[PDB]
């Protein structure tokens, strides 16, 4: 659009790299919630996906946003660290 | 009020102006039976016909004070079950009475406290008296007070789409989805949830919604 | 005031409440089910009888 | 709004002045703005013809008992305080001890002036102001301090002995106990409504009796800082529980001889087996000392802030905070002579020595009285 | 001594077998002379009983019972302002009501209380008379008889331990002043020892922050002095050895936002200490790690205050929370209002941590909205994991929408009258809803200015406004000044900032004119605009067409919408013609309005309200004179009339106004004065420079229930409006109006009063510098 100024946008709860070396792929969801608590996004229906995501939208030039999903087994045994980048 | 008298001196007094409807007069008559008679024949009964008069004439805090009166009264009565009802009523009374129904607005993306606490007499009614003539009423209500909850867990719903908050609409959006599979607003909300996760690049998370988009088709 | 108003009466509403939720249950598939019951939703469907709305009458 | 503001509560003030003996002044020996509207305990001593008289505002004099004429005059306006130049401001009575005036004053600072010239023999600042008059004996500056401390300096520099709080007031609870020396003990009262003696030679409790009500929970007289002073009578402490209520008892135990817990008097001396009152209501009455029984009773002062009663020229004088001054019979309790010398009216102790009746008005001050 | 009958004499409320209950023997039940005088105390014992006689006749029980209940009433004599209700409070804590057990002994518990009530005030100046008046079948009023003089007043503080700082300016310092001289005023002062609770710790922190560390204030001696009301203070302090801040020694779970926080411990080591500053500095991290998301930031201080050296070093114990503590946050308060609108006007998200500095700013825009009571919220901090925190705005909502109207007598003239209503807030969906105009025999006039806020959710201000003025000056409405004067105006918001926001319009100016006054500027406008009608009669006709480009740009930083203390918004409104206009120009006009609170308290604020403007042509073609600038009557200058302020017309020789009612408003015509005239009104001027001073003031005789709703704010209104290409060859024996001089001048106060549809607003106003033509009504009244 014509406008470039935007006031813009907002919402993380996503997990740092840091974040990736505080935890692993086996340790408990309580093994997570101690280090990093639980995620304000969680899998409703399924295995144990903890979903924390970034978004921010920069003016009228895309939007930045980190992604990072933690599907756990159902025992809570992580099972999968699934960061995602931008897009 | 009305001074020291027989009790149904001020009570056939304050039974005409509930038959005649000038609550007002049955107040200015009801409170002075139970000025004098709080405990009297007509006291107990009294309370009922306060409900009565109070949450037509508009008083529903003194409907409200009038049943935590004959909560702390009578725990038990035949008409418990009225007054269960009663503070439903008077709490459905309590969430949404503007002037905009005349005007076609909708009165459910504003703040159902009330209807919380309608919810809670009414359910408490047809849990604690499942059979009474107020039971089969009030029972319909809840639904459709379900529903309005439905339609104002709705309103943010929609707030929080068109906010690309997308986080908060996966939030907002299972709490619907805690609360009610039964209305139009499940299934509306129901592709917002996975419009939030193609958005939040949970495509794949998206067609789990898609699998109960395709099987909530119908 | 002390003049022909013309209203004085308090109700709540029209019976909407009688106009309840529409149907449109889980039918999720495998692995997509979850409670939806969860809040204060704890309606007994109680057709123990009794007149209804306007209908009801209470005093 | 001043037209209709006030619900106070009435006096009656003065029925039967009587002028059958003349009253007068002597003469008038103002000495500036003493008391004024800060009430205190600072009064002038009169002897030997030496009005020993200051103002709070500074100017310390000793005045003449002929004609108020400077026997000397400093002045204690000076540096003391905060800021230079500020005034005298006296808690405590003006005590000749010897060549030195002993003055608290309420700046928490104890003086001692050269009897001569005024000229200061000694300095010393205190903890807490004199609640009561400083009584400078045995090398001892004995003083009842605001904060209910028995403290005693030395009477040639102002060297502190002890320091012992002995009936804490609650907030500034108003009891006024001199502190007496009697038989080698430090006899002082309550103010919380107990009455004690303790070691006149360093501070050691012979014993605290526990009396009346104070302010709170029972809540009593405001409206006056209670004479709890002991007069101790040899065996026989003397004196007014903090509600007002009297107690004769035992000096060496607080063991009872007889008691008036009834009591809302401000003002008392034991004048033989007739002791004289001021009541809260400043009623006048004459007790006796086995019981307080009346001898003789008097309602016609009544609700005037009065002074202590005292006898002079044979009968009993009072003076009042309306600046009057009343000769009641020492018989049966009617005013055998009635002055006005004053309206700035009498927060003063009336010294009825060196053959005058020494009184300071709050501002219109000292008055030489005679009848 | 089994009993036959029990007499169960005097209950009244206790019913008779509740009275039997309470017996320890019932009727059959046998009776002892010790469970008769069981029945005695227990009878007692329900404390509605005043007096049980339990007698028996052998057996047959004889229980004259006497009742304290119902207290059918309690009243209050001498109730002077310290009111009843915390004076039945006293009853009430006591058990005592209206409807009650009725001891009769306990008249002097009441009075006791009652006077400790004053005790707690700080008044025993007063007397208590709590008076039984009986009523039916036992019952009892408790007229309540106060005789309350006078409560204490501040008279004297001494403090001792102190000797650096003088008493008597602390005295001023804290709330312990008494002195207000003859030769001076500085408000009026009374005693509460909760205020010398609260003095002692602005005396807290005073040696504090000057450095003294081991200063502490000993004890309080306010001497119950023989007056009633003497407040004579002995203060015992310690004085406390200045010490200086020395040194910081923050420590703790930092965070990782150890060098922001060492920024907020960027300190002078050795300075003198301020304890204040560093209670400030802990807030810092805590608006710092709430803007990290730590909503549980544990920050504990401690001062190392070193006396080997004179100073202080400080320990500081930092605990941050969690990051993503804003799960959700919740809304109450909506219950008319559309919840997204509200929702919308927050910066704090849910699904993310926390920014400390969001919510309040969201409670900014939700204070600057204007149509709430309160902007509150519950911090609900959900149990669970360090990321649930629920944030439950509770707000209130307040009345909106607003009427208006003049004078006029209607169905007199015709049925005719002044019409303007206001909504603004249309069925709680924001919509800016007011609507004017007026139905007359002189003019007809309506308006709109309609508004979608958040068109789209950027705040997308779909401001369209129309009118239209058939105005025709009904004197024979062809012969005086006629005019069709209709057109639009959509007008939208634009963000530029969170608290800066443009605005653009577009103008469409249809005004059809006709029989038009012998008057120069009028003429002279005209003279420009090509045209050259007649100048001695009133023939003339004028249809424009004027095709003009609105815009603006709002400020926003002041507090309430609806009734601010703090701050300034500034907003210019101006407009300039495009090709396509029947005439070239242009008007910019600017308001300015900042409130400078002169107490701490904010309840004396200052309010500069100043008005500026300069309208002008863009070549040739000229600003039109309806445009000019104008002042006075209600607008912001009262005392004087309105448009009273600025150029007067200069009337010509002149005969026919096609029409003049018969010596009847006059405009120098055929029925006289056919010379050039001036006329009283103002025309007004190209420029605009006036400005109103208000003051707020808080009212002691109004309760707050709607104090609060009434601004009493005290103006001194001045300035001019004059045209600066007004001359002095073309008005010569008329006034030049183009120096910035002629400058009128007023003052008075506003008597602001909020009903059901918004405030009520009413003044008097003196003028003082007045010059031609200044028409004038002191009393001005609005609605």
């Amino acid at each position: 659009e014509r406008v470039v100024y935007r006031p813009d946008i907002n919402q993380g709860n996503y997990l740092t790299a840091n974040d990736v070396s505080k935890i692993r792929v086996g340790m408990t969801q309580q093994q997570v919630a101690y280090a990093l608590g639980t995620p304000l996004m969680s899998d409703p229906f399924g295995t144990n996906t903890w979903f924390y995501v970034f978004r921010q939208q920069p003016g009228h030039e895309g939007v930045t946003q980190q992604t990072l999903t933690l599907t756990f087994n159902s025992s809570g045994v992580l099972t999968n660290i699934d960061n995602k980048p931008a897009l | 009020e009305v001074p020291d008298n027989p009790p149904n001196e001020i009570y056939a007094t304050a039974q005409q102006k509930l038959q005649d409807g000038n609550w007002r007069q049955a107040i200015t008559q009801l409170e002075a039976l139970d000025n004098r008679y709080p405990f009297g024949p007509y006291s107990q009964q009294v309370q009922l016909d306060l409900i009565y008069a109070y949450y037509k004439n508009a008083d529903l805090p003194l409907a409200q004070a009038a049943i935590d009166r004959f909560i702390r009264l009578n725990p038990t009565h035949p008409n418990i079950d009225y007054v269960m009802y009663m503070r439903g009523l008077t709490n459905m009374a309590l969430d949404d009475s503007a002037l905009q129904g005349f005007f076609g607005v909708d009165r459910s993306d504003r703040d159902p406290q009330h209807a919380r606490a309608a919810f809670s007499d009414f359910s408490k009614l047809v849990r604690g008296y499942p059979n009474s003539q107020y039971t089969t009423d009030a029972t319909k209500r809840l639904v459709f007070l379900k529903d309005r909850l439905a339609k104002y867990e709705y309103s943010v719903a929609e707030y929080y789409t068109e906010r690309g908050a997308w986080v908060a609409v996966v939030n907002r959006v299972e709490g619907m989805l805690r609360d009610y599979p039964d209305t139009q607003a499940t299934r509306d909300a129901l592709p917002l949830m996975e419009n939030a996760y193609r958005q939040m690049q949970m495509n794949a998370q998206a067609e789990k919604v898609a699998k109960i988009i395709a099987a909530n088709s119908s | 005031c002390s003049s022909d108003s013309r209203y004085k009466r308090q109700v709540s509403g029209d019976e909407a409440y009688l106009e309840a939720a529409p149907l449109a249950e889980l039918h999720a598939p495998a692995g997509m089910i979850l409670p939806v019951t969860s809040g204060d939703y704890a309606i007994p469907v109680t057709n123990g009888s009794g007149a209804v709305g306007k209908a009801l009458d209470i005093r | 709004l001043f037209n209709s503001e006030e619900d106070v509560v009435k006096m009656s003030p003065l029925p039967t002045v009587e002028n059958q003996f003349t009253p007068t002044t002597a003469w008038s020996t103002s000495v500036g703005s003493g008391i004024g509207n800060f009430y205190s305990n600072l009064h002038p001593a009169l002897a030997d013809n030496v009005v020993y008289a200051a103002d709070r505002a500074g100017l310390v004099k000793a005045l003449n008992a002929d004609d108020g004429k400077e026997i000397w005059s400093v002045s204690l306006a000076e540096k003391d305080g905060w800021f230079s130049k500020e005034p005298a401001l006296l808690s405590g009575g003006v005590t000749v001890s010897g060549g030195h005036v002993y003055i608290g004053s309420e700046k928490a600072q104890v003086y001692a002036l050269n009897t001569s010239d005024g000229t200061v023999a000694w300095q010393t600042k205190v903890a807490g102001e004199a609640l009561s008059r400083p009584v400078v004996s045995d090398g001892l500056v004995l003083i009842h301090t605001s904060n209910g401390q028995l403290q005693a300096l030395n009477e040639a520099d102002g060297a502190v002995k002890w320091t012992v709080n002995l009936d804490m007031p609650s907030l500034s609870l108003r009891g006024e106990s001199a502190p007496t020396t009697a038989f080698g003990a430090a006899v002082v009262g309550g103010d919380n409504g107990r009455v004690s003696a303790v070691l006149m030679e360093q501070g050691q409790m012979i014993w605290q009796q526990r009396i009346s009500q104070a302010t709170g929970s029972t809540e009593i007289d405001r409206l006056s800082d209670v004479d709890t002073t002991p007069v101790v009578v040899n065996g026989v402490v003397f004196a007014l529980a903090y509600n007002g209520n009297l107690t004769a008892l035992d000096l060496r135990s607080g063991q009872i001889m007889w008691k008036r817990e009834l009591g809302s008097v401000n003002d008392f001396i034991v004048d033989g087996n007739r002791i004289y009152l001021v009541d809260q209501n400043d009623r006048v009455m004459a007790l006796t000392i086995d019981g307080g029984v009346t001898l003789w009773t008097q309602s016609d002062l009544l609700h005037r802030l009065l002074t202590s009663p005292v006898l002079y020229n044979g009968n009993l004088v009072v003076g009042d905070s309306e600046g009057y001054l009343h000769w009641i019979n020492v018989e049966d309790g009617r005013f055998v002579a009635q002055q006005k010398v004053d309206s700035s009216g009498f927060q003063t102790e009336p010294v009825a020595a060196d053959g005058k009746l020494l009184i300071q008005a709050k501002d219109g001050t000292v008055y030489s009285i005679t009848r | 001594f089994v009993v036959k009958d029990i007499h169960f004499e005097g209950l009244q409320r206790v019913a008779v077998g509740a009275a039997l209950l309470s017996m320890p023997v019932r009727t059959g039940d046998t009776v002892n002379d010790e469970d008769i005088s069981n029945t005695i105390r227990a009878l007692f014992a329900t404390g509605n009983f005043e007096d049980v006689r339990v007698l028996r006749d052998g057996d047959t029980l004889l229980v004259q019972v006497k009742e304290r209940p119902t207290i059918a009433s309690i009243t209050f004599s001498g109730n002077k302002s310290v009111k009843d209700d915390m004076l039945k409070q006293n009853l009430e804590a006591s058990g005592v009501r209206v409807g009650e057990s009725l001891d009769r002994t306990t008249i002097a518990d009441i009075e006791k209380g009652l006077e400790d009530f004053y005790y707690s005030v700080g008044k025993y100046s007063a007397s208590v008379k709590a008076v039984v008046t009986p009523l039916p079948r036992n019952r009892v009023d408790l007229k309540l008889v106060f005789q309350e003089g006078v409560s204490a007043e501040i008279q004297q503080i001494n403090i001792v331990g102190n000797h650096a700082f003088t008493t008597d300016e602390l005295i001023s310092h804290f709330q312990l002043r008494d002195e207000v001289p003859w030769w001076n005023v500085v408000g009026d002062r009374k005693y509460q020892k909760q205020k010398l609770a609260g003095d002692l710790e602005t005396l807290r922190s005073y040696y504090l922050d000057r450095g003294y560390a081991r200063f502490n204030i000993d004890s309080t001696q306010v001497s119950l002095t023989p007056d009633k009301k003497g407040i004579y203070v002995t203060v015992n302090i310690t004085e406390g050895d200045q010490y200086k801040l020395s040194g910081v020694e923050v420590s703790g779970n930092l965070a990782g936002h150890s060098a922001e926080i060492e920024q907020l411990t960027k300190i002078e080591p050795g300075e003198l200490y301020n304890g204040t500053k560093v209670t400030k500095m802990e807030d810092d991290i805590k608006k710092l790690l709430g803007r990290y998301g730590y909503a549980y930031p544990r920050v504990q201080s401690m001062p190392e205050i070193n006396d080997a050296d004179k100073t202080v070093k400080l320990r500081v114990n930092v605990d941050a929370g969690n990051r993503f503590y804003v799960r959700k946050i919740r809304f109450e308060g909506n219950d008319t209002s559309k919840d997204a609108v509200l929702r919308r006007e927050m910066r704090q998200m849910e699904g993310a941590w926390l920014g400390s500095d969001l919510v309040d700013q969201g409670k900014e825009r939700l204070n600057r909205l204007g149509f709430f009571e309160t902007v509150d919220t519950d911090t609900q901090r959900v149990p669970g994991s360090p990321d649930q925190v629920d944030v439950v705005y509770k707000v209130k909502e307040r009345n909106t929408g607003s009427f208006n109207f003049g004078i006029g007598y209607g169905t007199e003239s015709g049925v005719s009258f002044q019409a303007g209503v206001q909504q603004d807030n249309w069925l709680g969906t924001g919509y800016a809803v007011g609507i004017n105009g007026t139905k007359n025999d002189y003019q007809t006039y309506a308006e709109l200015s309609v508004t979608n806020p958040y068109f789209t959710v950027d705040g997308v201000s779909l401001g369209g406004r129309l009118f239209y003025n058939d105005f025709q000056a009904d004197d024979a409405d062809l012969s005086d000044y006629t005019n069709k004067s209709y057109g639009t105006d959509v007008t939208l918001g634009f963000p530029i900032n969170e608290y800066n926001s443009l605005r653009a319009g577009l103008g469409y100016v249809h005004n059809s004119l006709s029989n038009m006054q012998p008057q120069v500027a009028m003429w002279r406008y005209l003279y420009s605009m090509g045209e050259h009608p007649s100048t001695s009669d009133q023939d003339n006709s004028f249809k424009t067409d004027d095709f003009t480009f609105n815009y603006g740009w709002t400020y926003n930083k002041l507090d309430r919408g609806y009734f601010p203390t703090d701050g300034s918004r500034v907003n210019l409104t101006g407009k300039v013609t495009i090709p396509g206009s029947d005439n070239e120009y242009y008007k910019v006009t600017l308001d300015t309005a900042t409130y400078v609170p002169i107490d701490d308290d904010h309840k004396w604020v200052v309010l500069g309200r100043t008005r500026w403007g300069y309208g002008d042509g863009l070549g040739g073609k000229e600003m039109p004179f309806y445009e000019n600038f104008y002042a006075g009557g209600s607008s912001t200058v009262r005392g004087f009339q309105s448009n009273t302020i600025g150029p007067k017309a200069v009337y010509f020789p002149h005969q026919a106004s096609n029409y003049d009612p018969d010596y009847d408003y006059e405009c120098a015509t055929q029925d006289g004065a056919k010379d050039l005239c001036k006329s009283d009104d103002a025309v007004g001027g190209n420029a605009m420079a006036v400005a109103s001073l208000e003051f707020i003031t808080p009212t002691p005789f109004i309760s707050d229930k709607y104090a609060n709703s009434v601004r009493t704010s005290f103006f001194w209104d001045m300035g001019t409006v004059w045209d600066t290409n007004w001359d002095s060859s073309q008005y010569s024996g008329y006034p030049d109006y183009s120096d910035p001089s002629n400058i009128r001048m007023s003052a008075g106060i506003a008597l602001q009063w909020m009903s059901p549809l918004g405030p009520l607003v009413f003044s008097y106003a003196q003028p003082f510098k007045k010059y031609d033509g200044d028409k004038a009504e002191q009393f001005q009244f609005n609605i």
